[PDB]
């Protein structure tokens, strides 16, 4: 407890509290409400929205720029092998393509 | 469901904008892609724009036809609008699931004509009934007043927000809920596709003319405003002879302030009510309103009639400095001709000694909008952080984390 | 950055310009899908195609202002064809165009003389 | 883009010259805003400006827009038909596809819009197994290269409403910190695992 | 199956023409004061003035040729709602997708009721 | 600025005061948070050396 | 600001002239004015004034004095444009080409606001516009706007 | 019969009137002329030295829009080059793209003003040569210079249609107005106090009726008689455009027939 | 910087029509109306030479 209400100081560099362990826990500006409650995450993205009158309701226009960077693993079914392969042979720079192959 | 267009923004569906309480002011929205094939299932079978068109918050719909497709419906569900055989055809290519059969024409006279209701009632499911019965309505029509559908065909009145918006017994509500999302989900695709297509070639728009009240009928506006000065004159001076009086709630100075903000507020309505009651029914902005699409009676009266008086903390423009509203006025000037209260509209429109009063009333709902932006959020988390605990157990009862039971029903 | 290629507006990416395919439902009626050419050719075979008594329907509509194409449905009903109805139309057009292409090349030089010359 | 009246706008589409309502003069709108961004946001100035800009048509007289002057709508209007147009801004308009006149009359009239900053190609963002902090081992912040996003407390409280045990678990203990450890059965603590 | 349902002459006494461009509801009154009829009809193509006289018909078919040719105005719409009030009598309200109908007379006519749409026929 | 700041933060001064007229300072502050905490000098404003 | 309290300013010379005429009884003539800013006539008491405001349009922000027809909006809209205006785009300095500077945004083709206020000659605004004049047309057309 | 009735002409525009024809065809002609009408324009610059004030990026976009002569165009091999995309040669070759030069320097100390004149084609009387809309001037303005600010540019034009970039259409606008009074009421005029009283009659209004009556209005009537008015840029003579309009509009209808009678 | 060349809405060339424009509103005592003498009947583009700022004379004087 850098400052246990006693007037210690705990100055390490330029007379500034010494980052204690209790500081990280209940910051804020740290865990608790930043590393345990609301965590960033991955496989996501965002951008400006626009209108379109021509999509079904449950439809969402996804720009290729993003589609070319997501996923979305998907195990190899015996139903896919042929279909799924075409994707790889295509490339990760061609929409109908892929990135990474897991073994 | 993604897919997949070009250009770098998220295209999404207008009728879905209400749930995201956010326009296209250059807003951002986040996308989270699932991975495992077991979540892909959750957000498909439970959470779906379709199975989410009716929140239980209110057991009422949360999405509906809004904006241009709505303004369009009115201006097209009118029985003044016939369709040339020439299309029809063209517009039949949305539905999107078309019988293939071309609808039996309503007019076999010299030209073959289709009513605007006809081909509209096409994109509504088959076998949904409605008896809207609005205010004044008679054995007669009497004049496209009300609304009423049968075997998925309308026959009565005119479509507006009253019926294709999140209304109680709303048409949107009524096919949802009979027979579930889809063709339900298609409803928004049909009307929001048919009509947009109609409107494309019908054109619609507004200019100033739509804001400038009749010259003759504007004389009578300025008459009922200056004729409410006399109604203050008989108050500014008659309550200097102690002949008010006051009561209740008090006080005496306040029960004066009252009998004025009352006369000023009501006196305005007269000027605005007359300004509209004198505007051709076919006047843009007035029809945009009748539809429901955007804006209201108080938006028209303020644009073409007057504007003030503006307020602030529940009391017309406050004094200070000294005993005066501003340095272009005497002292003890408890008159509207000064204390927040404009006589003109955003057409002439506003006068200096007025312009400011307006801006400083404006900067109140301009911070009261700065709060609801945060506070509203704070109070939200409170509840959650005390109700996460509860949930409905397989026994038919809602219980605490610890099992401590809070309800014996599912909600009584 | 995600701007579709403009040249991919005037060049069929191995896409069959025209495609003729019946429907079902409707009976004796097919649907044509011209690609990378629309909003001009289409409007004609309509406000003109509907002029042939042989016709009973005249589709025509671009599905999305991003894809540069458009469909066309024709029903008829009952004897032929309707691949023949639209061609009888197209033919009636090219020939109706020259009607004016000639009047133009005829009346041009004709009101070119009144503004002096000479020769 | 936005005018000088707080008509924050964004581009929705880019129609080529033919499609746009070429009418009848016949010019073509450079941009076209929607009529529902008027009556509710009462911003009758945006209108006025356009009726007046126009009037620096067959004049070029730089039309002053001075905050409080005698200059009125009814004034500029007279100045309008003065050049052959409609004393109110309007004009008839021909559709780009068909040639049909539009039933309604369009309020067509110049104005200047401001090219706002923060463009799109600077605001798009996409993550997917990107770098991560060293101390917490979760995803970095905006910029860099180039993740991640952010899944608020607010946000999570909403899965729970629907009821997605698995989505929830996926977007917190997998799609960010996929970490496994081995625990002793008596005193539950990190072991000497291999 | 000749199922004519109307063969009576009417006349116009009032016409609106109430802030609608096309369409206009008119009024009949014929026979023994107790007839009266009222309907919306495109006033762009087939206007009608006072003392327009000339009968109308309805039926539901279909095959005839003369009837088809005769008249200069034809419509088509279901009925949906036919109640009875004030000395038996029947009042029928037929809709033509927007444009509305109203008649007041007892059995004979009555071959109607049936809602199987109608086809209205106007000859001048 | 307007130190402060850390002494509210509900209304006062934010709100526009009749007093401002002139050296206005019209209606030109930031959207939310620091509304009316920042202000701008009118065109005629003259500050006392 | 504290000197105001003891003073009594006027708005427009016209108001002062009307008050001077009344001091001896002079027609008002309110049946000749046409659509305009209906002032508060005539003049409540107040026998003589002390100062009169130069022009009510100098009562404006530096950035808000660039907005056509300010006194005519709903107010709330006025607050905007100014804050957003700063986020405009255009030429900021005739010598940007020489100044090495991080993040700079200029305009290929800037233009004079067409309908502009007589208060920019001073804001040197016509010389380095943020604007660009665009044949705009308010139409409900398609559904993308 | 007829079909066209011209009025005035000039050197940049062609006012006339269509007769026996349908609305569709009208519009479909408006469109044609505004888009798919082959033309030359420059669509690639290589910069060597440029110490002027216009950036390279800014020059490309500007050097582009400056119109060029096209005349015949659709008539190879010479006096007309086919799209550089579907060419019998490789990459870029003078057989399907016209080379242009720009070697502007500075010999003064006052101020330079380089116009469209200073460019140099090749001498293959294509053309070719840009244009000089200005009256006895030298062409549209390109860039200004002070001291030593020579720029050296290699420009080559290709063939393209408006569709591909507004840069190509040799057509300014078009000005049609079928039914100038209000026969077919294809429009509902907004009042505001009195209809035929607020809206101005048009110069082209004095060529018809049907005022008086109360006929009442007709309906068997289709829109015929269209008052167009084509204006060109000055890139290619004032129609030209029109003439070459249908030539590649008929051939656009044909494409169709041939893809349906062969099989 | 310098006239746009080609108006924004139409195609009407305006690169040519300025070296001549400026030599009237300050050299012939004709009005803003004088441009009408340059074939500017449309709005349109004619608000092009009019609403323009000569940002190069005042930029060109930074010589390296
Ligand atoms: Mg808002
Ligand atoms: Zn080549
Ligand atoms: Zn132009």
């Amino acid at each position: 407890d850098n400052e246990i209400a006693g007037q210690p100081q705990a100055l390490q560099k330029s007379g500034r509290p010494l980052k204690s362990i209790r500081a990280r826990l209940k910051g804020k500006e740290g865990r608790l409400r930043g590393n345990l409650m609301g965590k960033r995450v991955d496989f996501s993205a965002r951008t400006v929205i626009t209108g379109d009158p021509n999509l079904s309701l449950d439809e969402l226009g996804v720009p290729r720029s993003i589609a070319k960077t997501l996923t979305y693993p998907e195990t190899v079914t015996p139903y896919n092998i042929y279909q799924l392969q075409e994707l790889v042979r295509n490339g990760p720079d061609e929409h109908p393509g892929a990135k990474y192959i897991i073994r | 469901r993604i897919r997949v267009m070009p250009y770098s923004t998220f295209r999404l569906n207008l009728s879905v904008t209400s749930p995201y309480n956010a326009d296209f002011d250059g807003d951002e929205m986040n996308m989270h892609v699932p991975q495992s094939e077991e979540t892909r299932a959750e957000i498909q079978e439970i959470t779906m724009v379709p199975k989410q068109i009716v929140s239980p918050q209110s057991n009422k719909p949360v999405m509906g036809i809004v904006q241009d497709t709505l303004a369009g419906v009115r201006k097209f569900s009118l029985r003044d609008n016939f369709l040339t055989r020439n299309a029809v055809m063209n517009i039949m290519l949305w539905v999107p699931d078309w019988d293939g059969i071309l609808p039996p024409p309503v007019i076999l006279k010299p030209k073959v004509l289709w009513t605007g209701k006809q081909i509209l009632s096409l994109i509504i499911p088959k076998g949904i009934n409605l008896i809207r019965d609005d205010d004044k309505q008679s054995l007669s029509n009497p004049t496209d007043s009300g609304m009423l559908i049968e075997n998925g065909e309308i026959i009565y009145g005119v479509v507006d927000k009253k019926t294709v918006g999140a209304s109680q017994g709303g048409l949107v509500h009524t096919i949802w809920k009979e027979k579930g999302p889809e063709i339900c989900k298609g409803f928004f695709n049909g009307i929001q596709r048919v009509v947009n297509y109609w409107l494309l070639h019908n054109g619609f728009s507004i200019g100033i003319g739509d804001t400038i009240a009749d010259a003759d009928t504007m004389k009578e506006v300025t008459r009922t405003v200056k004729e409410a000065r006399r109604q203050v004159a008989e108050c500014i001076q008659d309550a200097q002879h102690n002949r008010l009086k006051p009561e209740p709630g008090m006080t005496l100075r306040e029960s004066f302030e009252a009998k004025v903000s009352r006369i000023l507020n009501q006196a305005r309505d007269n000027a605005g009510r007359s300004a509209e009651h004198s505007l051709k029914d076919s006047n843009n902005v007035k029809q945009m309103v009748a539809a429901g699409s955007k804006g209201s009676f108080i938006n028209i009266s303020q644009m073409s009639a007057c504007v003030g008086q503006q307020i602030v903390e529940g009391k017309r423009i406050p004094f200070g400095f000294k005993y005066r509203t501003l340095p272009h006025f005497p002292k003890d000037d408890d008159s509207p001709e000064s204390r927040g209260f404009i006589e003109n509209s955003y057409l002439r429109g506003l006068t200096p000694q007025e312009f400011f009063f307006h801006a400083m009333a404006g900067r109140e709902g301009l911070i009261d909008t700065a709060v609801k932006t945060a506070e509203t959020g704070y109070i939200q988390r409170r509840l959650v952080k005390a109700m996460e605990d509860v949930m409905v157990r397989y026994d038919g009862t809602v219980r605490n984390a610890m099992g401590d039971i809070i309800q014996f029903a599912y909600g009584e | 950055m995600n701007q579709p290629e403009r040249y991919e507006l005037i060049e069929l990416m191995g896409l069959p310009k025209v495609t003729y395919e019946l429907d079902s439902k409707s009976p004796n009626a097919a649907v044509v899908t011209l690609e990378k050419e629309d909003h001009t050719l289409a409007n004609m075979l309509a406000n003109q195609l509907l002029s042939d008594e042989r016709v009973l329907f005249a589709g025509y509509k671009v599905p999305h202002p991003l894809n540069h194409n458009f469909i066309l449905r024709v029903q008829t009903v009952e004897d032929c064809s309707p691949k023949q109805v639209i061609v009888d139309a197209a033919k009636s057009l090219i020939t109706h165009l020259e009607e004016i292409k000639v009047n133009f090349m005829r009346e041009w030089e004709l009101k070119m003389i009144s503004v002096e010359g000479v020769e | 883009f936005a005018s000088r009246h707080g008509q924050k706008g964004t581009i929705g589409m880019t129609y080529r010259h033919e499609d746009m309502p070429f009418s009848a003069q016949g010019i073509v709108p450079d941009i076209i805003i929607n009529p529902h961004a008027i009556p509710s946001r009462m911003t009758v100035a945006h209108l006025v400006e356009c009726q007046l800009s126009k009037v620096s048509a067959l004049s070029g007289f730089e039309g002053d827009a001075t905050p409080f002057t005698d200059v009125t709508v009814e004034a500029v209007s007279k100045l309008l038909r003065s050049h052959g147009f409609q004393s109110r801004g309007f004009e008839v308009m021909y559709h780009g596809h068909t040639g049909r006149k539009l039933v309604a009359q369009v309020f067509l009239g110049p104005t200047y819009y401001q090219r706002l900053k923060h463009l799109v190609d600077d605001k798009i963002h996409a993550r997917a197994r990107g770098p991560v902090q060293i101390l917490t081992r979760q995803p970095v912040e905006g910029r860099s290269r180039d993740g991640g996003l952010r899944f608020g407390e607010m946000e999570r409280d909403c899965q729970i409403s629907h009821g997605c045990s698995s989505v929830l678990r996926e977007r917190l203990f997998d799609c960010s910190d996929a970490y496994r450890v081995i625990v002793c059965d008596i005193c539950g603590l990190i072991a000497i695992a291999s | 199956s000749e199922s004519v349902l109307l063969d009576e002459i009417f006349t116009v006494t009032s016409v609106d023409k109430q802030k609608y461009q096309r369409v206009s509801r008119i009024t009949a009154v014929s026979g023994q004061n107790d007839m009266n009829l009222t309907l919306d009809i495109n006033s762009q193509i087939y206007p009608l003035e006072k003392d327009a006289t000339f009968s109308l018909q309805i039926t539901s078919n279909l095959n005839s040729p003369d009837l088809k040719e005769a008249a200069d105005y034809i419509m088509y719409g279901k009925v949906y709602r036919v109640e009875e009030a004030k000395d038996e009598k029947v009042s029928v309200y037929v809709s033509f997708g927007g444009l509305l109908m109203a008649i007041e007379g007892s059995h004979r006519k009555l071959y109607r009721l049936s809602l199987d749409h109608v086809y209205l026929l106007l000859r001048r | 600025n307007t130190p402060i700041g850390r002494d509210g933060k509900l209304a006062k001064p934010r709100q526009l005061h009749n007093t401002h007229w002139g050296m206005v300072c019209p209606a030109e502050t930031p959207e939310g948070q620091a509304c009316g905490l920042v202000k701008n000098l009118s065109l005629m404003s003259y500050v006392s050396v | 600001a504290e000197e105001e309290e003891t003073v009594m300013i006027a708005m427009s010379p016209e108001d002062l002239e009307a008050s001077r005429q009344m001091q001896a009884g002079y027609e008002v003539k309110e049946e000749l004015d046409p659509a305009q800013r209906v002032k508060p006539a005539p003049n409540p008491h107040v026998h003589a004034w002390t100062h009169c405001e130069i022009h009510p349009a100098m009562i404006l922000g530096i950035l808000a004095s660039i907005i056509p027809f300010p006194d005519h909006n709903q107010s709330p809209r006025n607050t905007y444009q100014s804050a957003m205006g700063k986020q405009a785009m255009g030429v900021y300095l005739t010598n940007y080409q020489v100044r090495m500077d991080t993040m700079a945004n200029i305009l290929y083709y800037p233009q004079k606001p067409l309908a502009t206020t007589r208060s920019m000659e001073y804001l040197k605004f016509r010389e380095l516009p943020a604007g660009q004049n665009a044949i705009v047309a308010i139409l409900c057309y398609s559904g993308y706007n | 019969e007829t079909h066209i009735t011209i009025r005035n002409i000039s050197k940049n525009s062609v006012d006339f009137v269509l007769t026996n024809t349908s609305l569709a065809v009208a519009n479909s002609l408006r469109r044609v002329v505004l888009a798919e009408i082959p033309t030359v324009a420059i669509d690639l610059v290589e910069i060597n030295v440029n110490t002027s004030v216009m950036p390279d990026e800014f020059l490309a976009h500007r050097l582009g829009m400056i119109p060029l002569d096209s005349s015949n165009i659709d008539e190879p091999p010479p006096v007309g080059l086919e799209y550089t995309r579907n060419c019998d040669c490789d990459q870029y070759c003078p057989k399907c793209s016209v080379e242009l030069f720009l070697n502007a320097k500075c010999t003064g100390e006052g101020t330079m003003e380089i116009y469209a004149r200073d460019l140099v084609v090749s001498s293959n009387s294509s053309l070719g040569h840009p244009i000089l809309a200005d009256p006895k001037s030298r062409g549209p303005l390109i860039c200004k210079l002070r001291k030593e600010q020579e720029i050296s540019l290699r420009c080559i034009a290709k063939k393209g249609i408006a569709k591909e970039h507004a840069k190509w259409s040799p057509t300014s606008a078009v000005a049609f107005e079928y039914d100038p009074w209000n026969k077919l009421q294809h429009t509902d005029y907004w009042f505001e106090n009195d209809a035929d009283a607020e809206w101005p009659k048009s110069k082209n209004a004095d060529w018809e009726e049907p005022p008086r009556e109360g006929e009442p209005f007709n309906f068997q009537e289709e829109p015929r008689r269209f008052y167009m008015d084509v204006e060109s840029v000055g890139s290619i003579p004032p129609n030209e455009i029109m003439v070459q309009g249908l030539r590649i509009l008929q051939e656009k209808l044909a494409v169709l027939v041939r893809d349906l009678d062969e099989e | 910087m310098i006239i746009p060349i080609r108006c924004f809405s139409c195609g009407k060339v305006i690169g040519d029509k300025w070296d001549t424009y400026l030599t009237l509103l300050q050299e012939d005592n004709t009005e803003g109306e004088a441009l009408d003498k340059l074939g500017l009947q449309r709005y349109c583009c004619r608000r092009m030479i009019l609403t323009h700022v000569d940002l190069i004379e005042k930029l060109l004087c930074y010589n390296p």
